[PDB]
């Protein structure tokens, strides 16, 4: 119980600072306790405001966009957890090794990456002279779906369960340079923490007993360091999450990807406060409640604060 | 004539929360210490981990302020709201920590760890603070080459050589000695006690000793102080503690401590069970979990200090030793 | 003396030396960006439009790494781009450490309700990811290379206010912290003679990330248009509207873009180097 | 059963080693408690992990002989090791705190132990690990198997390491320090509880300590460690009555035991060589008040002496104190 009450105590004064900066926002840019009441009652009722150019709702233009960014912030965070992780562990295990020096080398370069240029390098390499995979969009302009079916929004699943045969294919194959593009940054800062985490925990006294118990290297490895390593890592990725939306403003742009920081981006550019004002203050909320998962699952893992 | 500094009835109570913001329980880290300490001698405090010894200390030097009782230097109050008290405060009681390589910052020079006491608190210019502080390294066996160097350039004993240097930089009569040699060799050990006597015997200094190793308070002591879950057990001279301890935990704790010389090894009685925590105390007497002589009123009371033979104990087994009607 | 042993360190880690040597020559290309650069940045050589690099069939020695399409020569765009880089970093590292260090001794010091309004006020603007926040404060008070600047320093301040806190209170509670109070040190005295000097090993380094993240960031602002203004030279300016370019002049999409990246890994390279330095680590 | 021989344990690149132990010889029999006493950079706890082969990446270990019951631990194989480690050989570290994973029950932690070599299912496992938590003496084993490494006492840590040592009965069980951070009277409790698995369980142990007086009460020998040398072996009781090494009777005269009320403890001038500070000839010259050229120019011998103790001296000391 206590540590769940402790932190919701810090989450809903921050979620009060957010909510009255966006009605202040909201009062001062247009498209005091009686309004900040009318303006929270019409939130609580999906009246986020209406979206400038296109005259539709604010919510309505949202919900696509967030599964969009959704689906593509998954594979860019399943790309830097699957290969980062491994990667990081062999690094402090064979430390000084050409291994290590590669890892620790590669992961400081895609660290320093400007995200939004390094697509525009894989479009050009991947996409116009080697001709492998499509330059822009979610899905082929050849692909379409009977909207009778109950379509779920993510092209991955609704390709695989409604779609024709050969179109899954084409949803991967648009899916795989933004994940790359998008998990760079992530994949690097699980690969520097996993190793600093590890080479930290492999110095402990409890490895030393490990050890003395006779214990294969393999099991001083996996059971007894990196159960320890991961609650560093873990922290990481909470981290990593509220960021990713950062780099999916630069790579939805580049690739003309359907999605919630290419609509900020261009409501930005419009000067269209009503998607600006609704926009950042879901996307505040969201960050919120990642974090607040995170630091749950934290303390799951950590024996300390359970 | 009044003793150089009186502690009655010291107490220190820190509240605290049971998982939930209501209960509001009290950790009684120290409650009924007192004491008083003449002018030249040391007082020993001694007692394991969690006896309230280092509270106490914190009180005595004004780090913490008591949740109640009273503190006189010379007759005069030190727990005072009153900027005229500052000058007792700070020059006359003074600290050694036990822990030489966290109580010198780090990114200080030595000249200017015992220079910043005389820059807050005197009017000396900065070649009268330099040959005061060269002075004192003098004194404490620190060469003069060693002004310049930061605490990381010095071995344990040299860094609580500093650590006392900075301590006697505002003149004091009552230094409090915070376990000031736990982390040292036996070599610089010895080194060090020497110095402390020798210091005491030239400035006059009173010493508040707090200490777990009795082979040492059996050697610099004049009176000890023996600490139990907050307050004193037993009370008396250094000969009679260790000649003729009254008290069942200090019976234990000497039974306990090791000795080399084969003549000196006293019966062994073994203590069962933890020391108890200060969250949760026991009812009545806080032994009595522990002790080999349990008896009627041990669970229901707390005992109070009373004078057998010249030495102080608090116990209800001594009471009916010497007063068979009990 | 620790200078020269924090000296020594530093050179034993060969990719922070490497980071030193590119840090010094792009600040002496910076500097002299005018004597150096063989053309102004925005001079057009009208028949030289889209020459590619002096290696390449349709270039010339006249123009190394070729002209953009309005027959700007790259070059020269890159190192006055270099001189607005360096100089938008520093400003933003500089009032973000000065600002933060404050802020972050006062709370970590004073405790209590200083400590909770400076940290709630931290965890609110916290709350968006720092670019979605710089583009918006850009986007209220107009696009511009100053304002750029000033929404990057103000976005900045969290990091430094968050880590000097986080050091001062490990250093509060030590006995020489204690030491100096029993003695009579003063807030003034206790916070700026004897905490921070022990805060300072942190804050060298998150100054090296500090910069990284406002070259990128600046660069990122730039390419979004929300930054520095289309005629400039800015490195991330010169990214925007060129993809386009990418079967036809694959120089004018390549070459700003490893300006960015060189010099953000010269000072990640040299902050390992730091890190490595500092820290009781070898 | 141990025999140790020409050991030595080097830091540091080759041509100027940190020699942290310096060609060291000693045997340990079966049933035998063996006392290591030194001060700090005297090298006790690198000998005896040396034994446990938990000198890492940039460190050395070099001996003329270091077998273990029969098998010579410079030649075996990594599984041969682990079959000797845990099983034959164990050990008990310096902090308890530190040295429990903290991630993992104390259950999982002991019945990982006997799996590793013993095996067996789940409830045999668990059977022996309420067995060895009462052997050691826990207050209630059923529940402390559930309990996570920061829920337990300082001396708790050390019965559940003691019980996690003893898991397999081995014949030899090294003791690092195992009461530097406890209490007196929890102390006392540790060494009687590892007095009592020596005698009936017919186990070897040594104790690495800085406490001559607790070795004093503890040991049949007493092996004395100096600059990463053995200077003096011999019985627990003869090697404090009559010292035959200066060593050995500064290290005496500096305890506030040995002398009366308030007189001034002797102490030796100088401080322990370290890597770059390391004399020529004896390593006590600098601090020696016997020092004479012979020692300046000469590394003493271990010399064995008439009553069969040793003191790595040119001239050992007669029972007066004096060469
Ligand atoms: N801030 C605090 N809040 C609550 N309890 C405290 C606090 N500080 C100390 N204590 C308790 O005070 C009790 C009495 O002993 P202490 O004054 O801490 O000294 P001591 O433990 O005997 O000596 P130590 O171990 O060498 S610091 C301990 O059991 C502590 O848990
Ligand atoms: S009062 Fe009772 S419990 Fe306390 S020491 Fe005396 S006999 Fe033991
Ligand atoms: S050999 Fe010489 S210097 Fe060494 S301990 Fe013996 S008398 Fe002293």
């Amino acid at each position: 119980l206590q540590f769940i009450l402790r932190r919701l105590g810090l989450v809903i004064p921050t979620f009060i600072g957010i909510t009255l900066l966006t009605f202040a926002f909201v009062h001062m840019i247009p498209g005091m306790w009686q309004q900040y009441l009318h303006y929270i009652w019409g939130v609580m009722h999906g009246d986020l405001g209406i979206s400038m150019k296109s005259r539709i709702p604010v919510w309505e233009e949202f919900v696509p966009r967030f599964q969009a960014t959704l689906e593509l912030g998954v594979c860019a965070m399943i790309f830097a957890t699957a290969v980062g992780i491994p990667v990081g562990v062999l690094a402090a295990v064979k430390r000084g090794s050409i291994f290590d020096h590669t890892a620790v080398g590669l992961a400081l370069t895609g660290y320093s990456m400007p995200i939004f240029w390094w697509g525009m390098m894989l479009i050009m390499l991947v996409s116009v002279h080697w001709n492998l995979t499509p330059v822009s969009g979610r899905v082929s302009d050849m692909v379409f779906l009977d909207d009778s079916n109950p379509l779920t929004g993510f092209m991955l699943i609704d390709t695989a369960i409604w779609g024709e045969d050969g179109n899954f294919i084409d949803a991967v194959a648009h899916m795989i340079l933004p994940a790359i593009v998008l998990g760079t940054i992530p994949l690097a800062v699980i690969v520097r923490m996993t190793r600093s985490s590890m080479l930290e925990v492999l110095g402990e006294d409890y490895i030393r007993t490990a050890r003395a118990k006779g214990l294969t290297r393999m099991r001083v490895i996996i059971v007894h360091a990196l159960r320890n390593a991961m609650l560093p890592v873990v922290t990481v990725i909470g981290l990593q999450v509220g960021t990713l939306l950062a780099g999916a403003i630069l790579t939805e742009t580049i690739f003309s990807w359907p999605g919630l920081g290419r609509w900020l981006i261009d409501a930005l550019q419009r000067r269209d406060y009503p998607v600006v004002q609704g926009g950042v203050l879901l996307v505040a909320t969201m960050i919120i409640l990642v974090n607040l998962l995170v630091d749950l699952l934290y303390g799951v893992v950590n024996p300390r604060i359970r | 004539q009044q003793p150089l500094l009186q502690a009655i009835d010291l107490k220190k109570h820190y509240p605290v929360k049971k998982g939930m913001f209501a209960p509001e329980r009290l950790v009684k880290a120290l409650d009924g210490v007192s004491f008083n300490l003449e002018r030249g001698k040391t007082l020993a405090v001694v007692g394991e981990s969690g006896c309230g010894k280092s509270t106490l200390g914190r009180l005595l030097t004004m780090i913490e302020m008591p949740t109640g009782g009273e503190l006189y230097y010379q007759g005069q109050d030190l727990l005072k709201h009153d900027p005229q008290a500052q000058k007792l405060r700070r020059q006359k009681i003074q600290i050694v920590f036990q822990n030489p390589y966290g109580s010198l910052n780090p990114r200080k020079k030595v000249g200017q760890i015992l220079e910043e006491p005389l820059l807050i608190n005197t009017s000396l210019s900065k070649e009268q603070r330099r040959e005061k502080a060269l002075s004192m390294m003098a004194k404490v066996g620190l060469k003069t080459e060693h002004y310049d160097r930061y605490p990381h350039m010095f071995s344990g004993g040299q860094r609580q050589r500093i650590a006392i240097a900075r301590g006697l930089m505002l003149d004091p009569d009552v230094v409090i000695a915070d376990q000031p040699v736990s982390a040292l060799d036996v070599s610089v050990r010895a080194q060090v006690l020497n110095l402390m006597m020798d210091l005491q015997q030239e400035l006059g200094l009173s010493y508040v000793f707090i200490s777990h190793d009795l082979s040492v308070v059996e050697h610099i002591a004049d009176e000890v102080m023996v600490m139990y879950l907050g307050r004193c057990v037993e009370k008396g001279t250094k000969d009679q503690i260790f000649n003729n301890p009254r008290h069942p935990y200090t019976q234990a704790l000497l039974s306990a401590t090791p000795r080399l010389n084969p003549d000196d090894r006293r019966e062994r009685i073994k203590l069962s069970g933890e020391l108890p925590s200060p969250l949760n105390p026991p009812p009545g007497c806080a032994f009595n979990a522990r002790c080999r002589r349990r008896f009627g009123p041990c669970t229901q009371l707390q005992p109070q200090l009373k004078d057998y033979g010249g030495q102080l104990v608090a116990c209800f087994a001594v009471d009916q030793d010497e007063n068979p009607q009990r | 003396t620790p200078l020269q042993e924090f000296w020594h360190y530093f050179k034993r880690n060969k990719g922070a030396v490497v980071g030193l040597v590119y840090v010094v020559i792009v600040l002496f290309i910076a500097i002299f960006a005018n004597w150096i650069a063989p053309y102004n940045p925005a001079e057009q050589f009208r028949d030289a439009l889209l020459a590619p690099p002096a290696w390449q069939e349709g270039g010339s020695m006249a123009h190394l790494l070729g002209t953009d399409d309005v027959g700007r020569d790259v070059l020269s765009r890159l190192m006055y781009g270099a001189r607005l880089s360096l100089l938008v970093g520093c400003l933003v590292v500089v009032l973000s450490l000065i600002m933060g260090v404050i802020l972050g001794l006062i709370a970590g010091y004073f405790g209590g309700l200083v400590d909770n309004i400076i940290m709630r006020v931290v965890d609110i603007m916290l709350a968006l990811p720092s670019l979605l926040l710089a583009l918006v404060l850009v986007a209220i008070f107009g696009p511009s290379i100053g304002n750029a600047a000033l929404a990057l320093t103000f976005v900045a301040l969290p990091h430094y206010v968050r880590l000097t806190r986080a050091a001062v209170l490990v250093e509060v509670n030590r006995d020489y912290v204690t030491a100096s109070r029993v003695a009579g040190a003063g807030a003034m005295r206790q916070m700026f003679i004897n905490i921070f000097p022990n805060c300072l090993a942190p804050l060298i380094v998150q100054a090296s990330l500090g910069f990284s993240n406002a070259i990128l960031d600046m660069a990122a602002l730039g390419f979004l248009g929300m930054g520095a203004q289309p005629p400039t030279p800015e490195w991330g300016t010169m990214l925007s509207d060129v993809l386009q370019f990418a079967q036809s002049a694959w120089w004018v999409v390549t070459f700003p873009g490893l300006a960015i990246l060189l010099t953000v890994l010269a000072f990640n390279l040299m902050g390992d180097g730091l890190r490595d330095a500092l820290d009781p680590k070898l | 059963l141990l025999n140790v021989d020409k050991l030595s344990v080097h830091f540091g690149d080759e041509s100027a080693p940190f020699r942290a132990v310096d060609r060291i010889s000693y045997s340990v029999k079966q049933g035998e408690v063996v006392g290591i006493v030194g001060e700090s950079g005297s090298g006790k706890s690198v000998s005896s992990l040396a034994i446990m082969g938990l000198i890492d990446y940039p460190g050395r270990v070099m001996a003329e002989k270091l077998e273990f019951n029969g098998q010579d631990l410079q030649r075996i194989s990594e599984k041969e090791r682990r079959n000797l480690v845990g099983a034959e050989v164990a050990m008990i570290f310096q902090d308890p705190m530190t040295s429990l994973n903290p991630c993992y029950t104390v259950g999982f932690q002991i019945m990982e132990a006997i799996k590793v070599h013993q095996g067996g299912n789940k409830s045999t496992r668990r059977q022996r690990a309420i067995d060895l938590l009462n052997q050691v003496g826990i207050p209630d084993p059923a529940s402390r198997l559930d309990v996570y490494p920061h829920q337990l006492s300082g001396g708790m840590s050390q019965r559940v390491m003691i019980a996690m040592a003893i898991a397999c009965r081995p014949k030899l069980l090294i003791a690092d320090q195992p009461t530097t951070a406890l209490d007196v009277t929890i102390q006392a409790q540790i060494i009687e509880l590892l007095l009592e698995l020596q005698q009936k369980e017919n186990m070897a142990l040594v104790l690495i300590t800085h406490d001559l007086a607790l070795v004093a009460e503890a040991a049949h020998k007493i092996i004395v460690m100096y600059a990463g040398q053995v200077v003096e072996t011999g019985d627990a009781h003869a090697i404090f009555h009559a010292p035959r090494h200066p060593y050995t009777q500064a290290l005496l005269r500096a305890l506030p035991e040995f002398a009366q009320d308030k007189e001034r403890l002797a102490s030796l001038p100088g401080v322990v060589p370290g890597k770059y500070d390391r004399p020529n000839g004896c390593l006590l010259n600098p601090r020696c008040p016997y020092a004479t050229d012979r020692c300046r120019a000469e590394e003493p011998a271990l010399n064995m002496l008439a009553d069969g103790r040793q003191s790595k001296c040119h001239y050992p000391l007669d029972d007066a104190g004096r060469p």
